[PDB]
RNA sequence: GGAGGUCAACAUCAAGAACUGUGGGCCUUUGCCUAUAGAACUUAUAACGAACAUGGUUCUUGCCUUUUACCAGAACCAUCCGGGUGUUGUCUCCAUAUUUUUU
């Protein structure tokens, strides 16, 4: 069949992606607004999934795995 | 609690982000917990604005 | 393990020699990330197609040493791996039959696509040029879009 | 229906090293 | 072929203490009786989850200027965070003797 699993990308795809939406103002972002605005509904779930991974007390750091729009 | 069992619904069960992933417009990485936390500070913030 | 915390391991032997090199990728990842203002959708657009063209470089590099040229040992390329140097299944492909000079693991995905297909940059060139040469127009696939690939296929 | 040293001639004309070297003349 | 995946799809998960298949007979398929093969997971101080939230409607109350927002008990129903097991696919790493036994 056509199932493959999903490309691990680079982070600095995201660091980028979320670097060049600090500053919004174009012709172009006009989808990215909108897309600002849907998200709204999912917010409640993106802040317990991070805040059920808070990392714990013998922890320094750790490597959680995200899923970005 | 005890009292009163709410009991799961055991069909269909559409979850979020299964079906979030079989977009394409979802990708996926892996990064530390606090840059995920603060990204979604600025995310957040950005939205209510 | 990107970050060095105490759960981390020090690191195996030849890795001082190929520690500078490394470095480089490391500098130059510091400079696409770092949010030059754009207003074109093109121009915004080559931002992430340089990011792609760092880390495909730099899983190269460690490929290059472990596999062909066998210069590294085993012991430390599974460090590199763990920690993240390189991306362990974008090897995985590389290290198949009709895949190695690809670009990215976006543009062999077929679920992504409208209609089944892969990206346009897994064909030959010269399965295109014919086609083109056969309708007579031209050939019109300058750059990619998930990767910024200019023809990755195996021949070319 | 091109062959083996054709394939190669033709990829040393073009730029770039990796895949994101073109095929156009510049 | 072997191990593995914080990979996917599809079945299935609360009921005469309770499952499916097959052969024969009776009724005329359903159903009843009789002989047989298999049953993973969950369950008896009862349930997938040694964990535990919220929403709707109707009663009964409590704060009492009215509605949201509420106080806290009941009945009926839903939403959500999760879980098991089975079949297929896919991905990764390696591999090609001297009394009953018989002297
Ligand atoms: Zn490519
Ligand atoms: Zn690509
Ligand atoms: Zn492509």
């Amino acid at each position: 069949n056509l199932y493959t699993p999903k490309a691990e990308m680079p982070p600095e795809h995201l660091r980028k992606i979320i670097n060049t939406h600090s500053d919004m103002a174009s012709k172009m972002y006009n989808t990215d607004k909108k897309a600002f605005l849907g998200a709204l509904k999912y917010l409640p779930h993106a802040i317990l999934k991070l805040l059920e991974n808070m990392p714990h007390p013998w922890e320094q750091a750790k490597e959680v795995k995200v899923l970005y729009h | 609690n005890e009292l009163h069992p709410t009991l799961p619904t055991n069909h269909n069960k559409t979850k979020l982000l299964k079906s979030l992933k079989n977009t394409k417009y979802f990708q996926q990485t892996t990064i530390d917990w606090v840059e995920a936390g603060l990204q979604l500070c600025r995310q957040g913030h950005n939205m209510l604005n | 393990p990107r970050i060095k915390t105490r759960r981390s391991k020090p690191a195996p032997d030849g890795f001082e020699k190929i520690k500078p090199t490394l470095t480089d990728f490391e500098i130059q990842l510091r400079d696409a990330q770092k949010d030059k203002s754009s207003k074109l959708a093109a121009k915004s657009n080559e931002q992430l197609w340089e990011i792609m063209q760092l880390h495909h470089q730099r899983s190269r590099y460690i490929y290059t040493l472990y596999y062909k040229r066998k210069a590294i040992s085993k012991d430390l390329y599974d460090w590199l791996i763990k920690e993240k140097y390189a991306d362990k299944l974008l090897i995985a492909k590389w290290r198949k039959t009709g895949y190695e000079k690809l670009c990215c693991l976006r543009c062999i995905q077929k679920n992504e696509t409208n209609n089944g297909s892969t990206c346009i940059c897994r064909v030959p060139r010269a399965q295109l040029e014919e086609e083109a040469r056969k309708k007579g127009t031209q050939v019109s696939f300058h750059q990619c879009v998930h990767c910024g690939c200019r023809g990755c296929a195996s021949t070319d | 229906h091109f062959t083996k040293s054709e394939l190669k001639r033709r990829r040393k004309t073009r730029k770039g090293d990796g895949p994101w070297g073109s095929w156009s003349s510049s």
